[PDB]
């Protein structure tokens, strides 16, 4: 879901609403199960 | 007695000076408005 | 968006009349053509007025600070 990986702060569990006032992307993380 | 900023959520006069960090007493809300000017305002009635 | 004072047309003071039309409708379960009619309402100029209003403002006040 959504995330806010922001640099003096945990990662908060971003919304619209405050990516749009704040001008950030509502995204989100993608994560992958790389075998070695 | 006066304030400054505010935060958008949990609506509490906060403020502070530079370097104070973006964010509030609780809520991290890292947003915080700024509060009217005592300077009372007038208008046209019409 | 709060009901318009007065009639933009002829003036006649149509502030007071939001809260009573609701009733007329709610309560006494009437029917809009009536419950205007009610109100004084008489030409359309008034009629459209309140017959019209969307009063958006509650939905605004739902919201917070
Ligand atoms: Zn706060
Ligand atoms: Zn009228």
């Amino acid at each position: 879901k959504p995330m806010v990986n922001e640099s003096d702060g945990v990662t908060h569990a971003l919304y619209p609403q405050e990516a749009r006032l704040r001008n950030l992307t509502y995204s989100s993380g993608l994560f992958v199960d790389v075998k070695k | 007695a006066t304030l400054k900023y505010i935060c958008a959520e949990c609506s509490s006069k906060l403020s502070l000076s530079r370097t104070d960090a973006v964010r509030c007493k609780d809520c991290g809300h890292r947003i915080l408005l700024k509060a009217r000017t005592k300077r009372l305002v007038q208008f046209e009635a019409r | 968006m709060i009901v318009p004072v007065r009639c933009f047309s002829c003036g006649k003071v149509v502030g007071d009349k939001w809260e009573s039309y609701l009733n007329l409708l709610q309560e006494d379960e009437l029917d809009e053509g009536t419950a205007l009619s009610r109100l004084g309402l008489k030409r359309y100029c008034c009629r459209r007025m309140i017959l019209t209003h969307v009063d958006l403002i509650e939905k605004f006040l739902r919201y917070n600070p």
